[PDB]
RNA sequence: UGGCCGUUUUCGUUGU
């Protein structure tokens, strides 16, 4: 009787931007990201890689409550790189890794049958 | 910069309950009456009975937020195969020369005996312990 | 209503003033109330279907009073027994027990997460208990990250040394766990626990925050580790079964000989009791002792991997007798303090012959639940359970009545400014409340 | 008669929790119904928050009248009371 | 009806766990917060809200 | 020596017994023989024993307040309709109970 | 059912008894005030006519 | 207002094409109750379809 | 079927929940704490026998006072290629990282209960009052007010 | 009542297989076998077809009001 | 047939096996009572089957000889508030409160007695795969 | 760097081996394809009339689970976003069923096959119900007896498995790694020993058991994931895999677009 | 054109 809309777990309201950044002023070169309409599916993937990078000092996130569809990511790269660049770099890296996996699977399925 | 050093023999190794962690009673080679009791992680740095070890206790590693260790930076540990950061929860001013120093590595405790001359400089807050090979 | 507003909250019966509190509002979907799993004890509540009621102030002065007088933090220590009333219970407790075992290690990325979960976290990672060859942390470090600054404590269990080979005993310095298996005895509602000190030292607000922080951290770690129970937890090696079987045989033989003597007017008469009563008391002591012995044997058999033992040690649930009954033996069934009566003619059940006094013949359940009871023993167990049910049903109403009478009696006594305790008229009952 | 002179006041000078709550609620009400504010407001639009801050500065114009058991009373100032 | 009475501005429901809430907070279904209400005097500090 | 049966006044005069310590479990005889204050102490001890036998504990001040209210007037104000209502307090009070 | 009422709790009427072996369910009974009063015939019970 | 208690559908929005009934028509934001779910949702007057003599008529009836 | 009554706290999509080696997920998740204190061994035995029946494709005989023992069930479950005590390795869902513990996992006979939540939810701002007393009425159905 | 569409646990559609299961049972094959030939390995599906009860025939055995 | 009064003076064998004296020592099964107070036994009746002593709401429970009796009683209690299919003709009957579970399923673990209670023909519960494990702390 | 090795392929079930990718990535792929694969299923059931013994809601539900061939759903826009007034044939595929029984004896059995496509944004291969074979009658929706008639006017739309479990194209994803527990991420319960109790996985031969003298590797990581996919038939397993990868890709691309646009 | 009215008393069953 007070359940949320199941279409709202992924759809975004207009007034709220998909992503929201908050610099973390209590330590240097640290940022906190306020996501929207996302969960472990995206957060875990982003975090794994952004941790694998060399110039990232601290990276973490958390799912506030499974009844709400958004999470917050903490990111703090060394002074060498601003966090935004590190995040988009990881984005590109996974993009290309997935593209490679897709291509290999396509070829493998073609040959297999 | 090393506040202590010695070479220790492993008299007895005991596992008992635990599996990944075990207790070793060691005695120094250079100076007897220096009895060492430490608890170490079998998988992370396996050992066995009758072993010999090089022990150091250095206040720092420079030759506050942590970070993964860059390969560019150098540290005293570079020549040892097991490091444990610690803090001293008790600096006993014991008997005539049975002075004991108590360091806890976040659950792994270390009780040490030795001459005041040997332990005079271990009255500190946080201590690293290094083991060669 | 908007978030953060103050509103009352209640359960029925409202036995002790820790059954009402003033909370804060958070708007959410679905049609149920939700409580932090810690505050269940003061409400003596559980989610097996229980219900709560609510109320709302309609004025600001009332909002002020609720905020300043009935907020949860101020209620943490119970003037009933000058001790903390809430505590870490169930999963958080049984988990933080394992998280603080000496031989649990946490790799870097998980620690990245957990350190961020703690809302009040300083934002400065602590250096690891290993910097080579692999950065590892021990749970104690993380659990400590929860405890705020400027905290002290200590405790000696079993007279252990400052080395603690058993890993018992608790020593906290500046709010950093130096060692010790943190569990009920340290974080329970009992006096002298961590919570007591945090309350008294940093005030209430920080003590409230502490529950949330520890809950978050230990819940997260348990999630990424997880815990379960299974039937094997209620089974032991065949050798222990042989031991316990022979112990049972010995106890039965002892009772046999006790009966043989009592038959022959050779059994010594206990002062203040007759032949039959002393005979029954002796046999009951024998059977209880045999049950306890077999239970301790089965208990010492258990490995530390067994989940049942892990819960018992953690203490968030269960007790030794539970294990003894499940695995070793149900034991003797007692009714109104006496063995099973001879409801029939000179016997308990018609299946046995007349005048049998042996344990089974008057309500000794030989096997354990895992083996499964025999019919007669099942019936005896049913008698015992029904008796317990009746006792609870009767006792509840009488206790309610007595509490009502008392509350009505003292309802007017209050403490004036002069420091004297007077009822309405002005009679003085204590010149200085409680004499202090 | 029922009053007692400030030289001989005997009651405790600390402000009891009940006095705190009553003064806070009273002031916050008055504040919330167009009463003047004796200290600055910067971001705390909540009248209760205003009252809390004003008490923290000891700038609240209210006198507690405590009643002795007999019937006599004494007058303490919210200014003078030692707030913990 | 004098020592006790049925009162206004109340609500009843079931309870459920919530490891992710504060100690002094409580899940409150939306419908109730929509039903109950609290008077609020008009000041310059909340006119817009 | 422990006994079944209560006779407080007579036993203290039996030779061979410390007459300064002997205690009985029926605080009514304590009131009858050893006055009121002894009654207060015996009552408190009995309540404390009853509660604590299981293993529980209660702050002493509360039980002290209970007893000292019970015997404020000087006689056992047994907590029922009789004793409470027999108090000369306001009618509205004793009526509701 | 049992026409023993509830004015005065007692326990002899409510409790189980040895003779019940094989005539009433040792497992079934309601909860609360009726606990122990309302019984149920065993799975081979039979009533004399 | 003669535009109450009539079957109404949604042409645009997250519930595109759901039969609903006008329960409350205070003004400029019509409260319409649906059938598939057990709930009523507000919705602007111009995001609905109104049944008419023939076919479905938008907000001009 | 053994008194382990309980409610539903929150629900999880298919992915977030743990899955066994075979890709299964469990329908429902209960608290281990509830079992040991209550000594409901029959619950565990039923789960075991239900697992055995499902794999071997027939219903089990759980008549009390018989010769069946957990030994036979363990033997069958092992012969059919499973842990002879019904444990089954599970994997986290939020990451897929294994679970350091081995979960007990099987089909158990449940049965929904009549006390739906919405039958009990209630509110009251203002409404009918007893004419005799000018006090709010009693009962949820009549917009009553709680005592 | 009626064989469900999708297995609650996994989601492997099963309802269509019910008739085939009855058919296989007809000639006396043991139930485990029949469940095999349908290719139902995860017992999360075996539980249904083994222990579903058909009621819709019972409910139809009453003459409809039409 | 026999009643309680007639039972007063009859010696029964728990099962047909006892009618013949038995002669092993398993570590995981129940053990019979010693029954050694009468070295000579002359039986006159033998129980049909011990499980017959239960009630209708009690035979639904599997392995009732493996539980703490109050749990048996609790289970008996709620057994009567379990949604399900009470009567085939619910459609034609038109009562005040009646509920039906979409897809009732018989219990995988039956007690032999449920044949005559028709439970396997009219169940009131499902067979669900449940994982007994602290997953995320919401199941406390 | 990422590799692939299919072990057994088929229309529905894929049993492959994925290696050399972050375990986070394999898990997120599993999740996304379980949850975030756009598909087509019945959405609005409009019942002209019914005479069955099954509640109208009961049928509407049963239809909700019917798998629809959605091989071209990727072309179909979201009904939420489509600009048409009411639905259109470019944002909705209309299916209708009207079955009946006649005669006083026997029982009819309306199956999924009796469903019919009325319209749809053709010739996009969408709307058709799935079947194992041609003669395979298929899913059983109801049974009808004398005079009982069933008529319905269904609708489908493009939703995602998040919004309901009918949009799930995946049935049961197997998943595992380290069949011998080299990384030790699990501690094995036992009564006597770990090895003589726990039976071995089916991938046992795919990685050699650790040598008795072998010692722990503290830098070891999970590398080889063996994930065996299956489907209801609404989409080919290869299509499932490729579409999941594409969806995850475009999602990250959206995120990166947001990042760059924010400045 | 605002304004606006739905029983009691029993007994039962249950729930925490
Ligand atoms: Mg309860
Ligand atoms: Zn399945
Ligand atoms: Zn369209």
């Amino acid at each position: 009787m007070n359940a949320p809309d199941r279409f709202e777990l992924f759809i975004l309201p207009d007034d709220v931007p998909k992503l929201k950044i908050t610099p973390d002023s209590r330590v240097p070169n640290c940022i906190i990201i306020k996501f929207e309409r996302e969960d472990h599916t995206l957060a875990n993937l982003l975090r794994e890689e952004l941790a694998l990078y060399p110039d990232v000092t601290f990276v973490a996130y958390k799912v506030e409550h499974p009844l709400f569809a958004n999470f917050v990511m903490r990111l703090q790269t060394e002074e060498g790189t601003r966090p935004k660049q590190a995040l988009e770099r990881a984005c590109a890296s996974i993009i290309n890794k997935l593209k490679t996996l897709d291509h290999k699977f396509n070829e493998e399925w073609n040959i297999k049958n | 910069s090393a506040l202590f050093d010695d070479i220790f023999t492993v008299q007895t190794v005991d596992n008992g309950r635990y599996n990944k962690v075990s207790r070793i009673i060691g005695i120094s080679t250079t100076n007897s009456a220096i009895k060492l009791t430490l608890d170490i992680n079998n998988e992370m740095f396996p050992v066995s009975q009758d072993d010999s070890l090089t022990v150091t206790l250095a206040n720092s590693l420079s030759l506050k937020s942590w970070r993964p260790p860059k390969p560019t930076d150098k540290s005293l540990a570079d020549d040892y195969d097991y490091v444990m950061f610690g803090t001293v929860y008790k600096f006993e001013e014991g008997d005539e020369d049975k002075i004991k120093v108590y360091v806890s590595f976040g659950g792994l405790l270390m009780c040490l005996e030795g001459g005041y001359k040997s332990l005079a400089s271990l009255k500190q807050d946080n201590l690293y312990i290094l083991i060669r090979r | 209503l908007m978030d953060d507003d103050p509103v009352l909250f209640n359960r029925q019966p409202s036995l002790h003033k820790m059954s009402m509190m003033a909370h804060r509002v958070k708007v959410m979907p679905y049609s149920t109330f939700r409580l932090n799993l810690s505050v269940t004890s003061p409400y003596n509540a559980d989610f097996d279907g229980d219900e709560m009621n609510l109320h709302v102030p309609q004025s600001e002065e009332t909002r002020a009073e609720l905020s300043q007088l009935c907020a949860v933090p101020l209620q943490i220590v119970s003037p009933q027994s000058n001790k903390p009333v809430m505590g870490i219970v169930q999963d958080t407790l049984c988990g933080v027990r394992k998280m603080t075992l000496r031989d649990t290690f946490i790799e870097y990325e998980q620690v990245m997460n957990m350190l961020f979960w703690v809302p009040s976290w300083d934002g400065v990672v602590p250096q690891p208990a290993i910097l080579k060859p692999k950065p590892l942390w021990t749970g104690k470090q993380l659990l400590s990250i929860a405890i705020p600054s400027g905290i002290h404590l200590q405790r000696t269990d079993g007279g252990n040394s400052l080395l603690s080979p058993k890993d018992n005993g608790m020593l906290i310095v500046d709010g950093k766990v130096m060692f010790g298996v943190v569990d009920k005895k340290t974080v329970g509602s009992g006096g002298g626990g961590l919570i007591h000190t945090v309350m008294r030292e940093k005030g209430p607000k920080i003590c409230a925050e502490l529950f949330g922080n520890i809950q978050k951290v230990v819940n997260y770690w348990l999630l990424h580790n997880g815990f379960s129970i299974g039937i094997g937890d209620a089974i032991a090696d065949a050798s222990t079964m042989k031991e316990i079987t022979h112990a049972i045989s010995s106890a039965k033989e002892q009772v046999q000989e006790i009966i043989y003597k009592a038959q022959h007017n050779e059994l010594e008469l206990k002062p203040g009791m007759t032949l039959r009563e002393s005979f029954e008391g002796e046999v009951s002591r024998t059977l209880n002792d045999a049950r306890d012995s077999a239970g301790r044997s089965a208990e010492m058999n258990l490995k530390d991997l067994n989940n049942v033992k892990q819960m018992v040690s953690a203490g968030s649930k269960g007790s030794f007798i539970n294990i003894a009954q499940m695995s070793a033996c149900v034991g003797q069934q007692m009714v109104e303090g006496k063995r099973i009566a001879f409801g029939f003619a000179d016997r308990s059940l018609p299946h046995f012959t007349k005048d049998d006094f042996s344990p089974e013949s008057k309500g000794f359940v030989e096997n354990s639940y895992l083996r499964g009871l025999t019919p007669q023993e099942f019936f005896f167990h049913a008698m015992a359970g029904r008796e317990g049910l009746i006792d609870t049903a009767v006792k509840t109403a009488e206790t309610g009545y007595i509490q009502r009478r008392l509350v009505k009696a003292l309802e007017d006594i209050m403490v004036h400014y002069d420091g004297t305790t007077r009822n309405s008229l002005g009679d003085i009952i204590q010149f200085l409340y409680g004499e202090d | 008669e029922l009053a007692i002179l400030k030289e001989e006041r005997t009651t405790t000078p600390y402000l009891t929790k009940y006095e705190r709550a009553r003064i806070l609620g009273t002031r916050a009400l008055q504040i919330s119904m167009n009463a003047p504010v004796l200290v600055d407001i910067e971001g705390e639009t909540d009248p209760l928050q205003i009252a809390m801050k004003e008490l923290s500065q000891r700038k609240i114009p209210l006198v507690i009248r405590r009643y002795l058991p007999d019937g006599s009373y004494e007058d303490w100032g919210c200014d003078e009371l030692i707030v913990d | 009806n004098l020592m006790g009475k049925r009162v206004d501005f109340s609500a009843r429901t079931v309870i459920s766990g919530d490891p992710n809430l504060e100690l002094d907070q409580v899940g409150v279904p939306i419908s109730i917060a929509k039903t109950l209400s609290y008077p609020e005097t008009v000041t310059q500090y909340n006119i817009h809200r | 020596l422990e006994t079944d049966g209560i006779n407080l006044a007579e036993v203290m005069a039996v030779p061979g017994v410390d007459s300064s310590r002997t205690y009985s479990n029926s605080f009514v005889e304590i009131l009858s023989v050893l006055g009121i204050e002894a009654t207060r102490s015996s009552l408190y001890k009995e309540i404390l024993n009853v509660i604590a036998f299981d293993g529980s504990y209660v702050n002493y001040r509360h039980m002290a307040l209970l007893v000292d209210v019970m015997t404020s007037r000087g006689y056992l104000m047994a907590i029922t309709r009789h004793g409470i209502n027999r108090a000369d307090t306001g009618a509205l009070m004793r009526c509701s109970f | 059912n049992t026409p023993i009422g509830r004015d005065g709790k007692l326990a002899k009427p409510r409790q189980l008894h040895n003779t019940h072996w094989g005539l009433v369910c040792p497992a079934e009974t309601p909860e609360g005030q009726a606990c122990g009063l309302v019984k149920n015939l065993s799975l081979l019970s039979g009533i004399s006519i | 207002d003669p535009t109450l208690n009539k079957t109404v559908k949604i042409r645009q929005g997250g519930y595109k094409g759901k039969i609903g009934i006008v329960k409350e028509a205070n003004g400029d934001r019509f409260r319409v109750e649906l059938h598939n779910p057990n709930k009523t949702i507000p919705i602007p007057c111009s995001f609905l379809l109104i049944e008419s003599t023939h076919g479905w008529v938008p907000y001009e009836d | 079927r053994h008194g382990q009554k309980g409610t539903i706290g929150v629900t999880y999509r298919h992915e977030d929940m743990p899955f066994s080696a075979e890709g299964i997920v469990p329908d429902l998740i209960i608290n281990p704490h509830a079992i040991p204190s209550r000594m409901t061994v029959a619950h565990l035995i039923e789960c075991l026998l239900s697992k055995v029946g499902s794999i071997r494709g027939y219903e089990g005989d759980a008549t009390p006072f018989t010769d069946l023992t957990v030994d036979a069930v363990s033997n069958l479950l092992r012969d059919n290629g499973y842990q002879s005590r019904g444990f089954e390795v599970m994997y986290n869902g939020h990451t897929g990282k294994k679970l350091m513990a081995q979960v007990f996992f099987g089909p158990t006979y449940y049965q929904r209960l009549r006390h739906m939540v919405d039958d009990k939810i209630h509110a009251r701002a203002r409404g009918p009052v007893q004419v005799l007393t000018r006090q709010p009425v009693e009962g949820r159905s009549r917009d009553g007010g709680l005592r | 009542m009626i064989i469900p569409v999708r297995c609650f646990s996994c989601g492997k559609v099963v309802g269509d297989k019910w008739d085939a299961y009855l058919r296989l049972l007809e000639e006396g094959k043991q139930e485990g076998d029949a469940l095999d030939e349908l290719k139902l390995k995860r017992y999360c599906c075996r539980r249904m077809v083994l222990t579903h009860v058909d009621l819709i025939e019972k409910f139809l055995r009453y003459n409809p009001l039409e | 047939y026999v009643d309680g009064e007639e039972e007063e003076t009859i010696m029964i064998a728990m099962t047909p096996e006892d009618l013949q004296t038995r002669s092993l020592n398993d570590t995981a099964k129940r053990i019979k009572p010693e029954m050694s107070t009468s070295s000579h036994h002359t039986f006159t009746h033998c129980e049909i089957h011990p499980s017959m002593i239960l009630g209708v709401a009690a035979s639904i429970i599997p392995f009732p000889d493996h539980n703490q009796s109050p749990r048996n009683t609790y289970q008996s209690a709620m057994g009567k508030q379990a949604m399900g299919v009470f009567l085939t003709n619910y459609n034609v009957r038109m009562d005040t409160m009646a509920n039906i579970l979409y897809y009732p399923q018989k219990p995988l673990a039956k007690t032999q007695a449920m044949e005559y209670l028709k439970f396997r023909e009219l169940p009131a519960g499902q067979n669900a795969i449940v994982a007994i494990a602290c997953y995320s702390g919401y199941n406390q | 760097e990422p590799k692939v090795n299919i072990i057994n392929a088929q229309d529905d079930e894929v049993e492959l081996m994925l290696s050399d990718v972050n375990l986070s990535l394999a898990n997120s792929l599993r999740r996304t394809m379980l949850a975030e694969v756009p598909t087509l299923a019945i959405d609005l059931v409009e019942i002209k009339m019914n005479t069955s013994v099954l509640a109208d809601e009961f049928i509407s539900h049963r239809l909700g689970l019917i798998p629809l061939v959605s091989e071209d759903v990727e072309e179909m826009k979201y009904s939420r976003d489509c600009t048409c007034e009411d639905y259109c044939d470019e944002c909705s595929v209309v299916l209708e069923l009207s079955a009946r029984h006649e005669g006083e004896e026997g029982t009819t059995d309306v199956y999924s096959s009796s469903l019919i496509k009325v319209s749809g944004p053709g010739n996009l291969n969408v709307g058709e119900p799935v079947r194992r074979d041609d003669y395979d009658q298929g899913i059983l929706l109801c049974k009808l007896r004398n005079h009982q008639e069933l008529n319905i006017r269904c609708i489908a739309k493009k939703g995602i498995a998040k919004e309901h479990a009918k949009w799930s194209p995946c049935s049961a994803i197997a998943f595992e790694y380290d069949p011998h527990n080299k990384l030790k991420h699990t501690d094995f319960w036992f009564e006597v020993d770990a090895k003589k109790e726990w039976p071995d996985s089916k991938y046992a031969t795919w990685e050699e058991p650790p040598k008795p003298g072998e010692v722990f590797d503290y830098k070891a990581k999970p590398n080889r994931f063996y994930m065996t996919v299956e489907t209801t038939g609404s989409l080919k397993a290869n299509q499932v895999f490729s579409r999941g990868i594409k969806t995850l890709q475009e999602k990250l691309a959206n995120v990166l677009f947001e990042l760059e646009n924010s400045r």
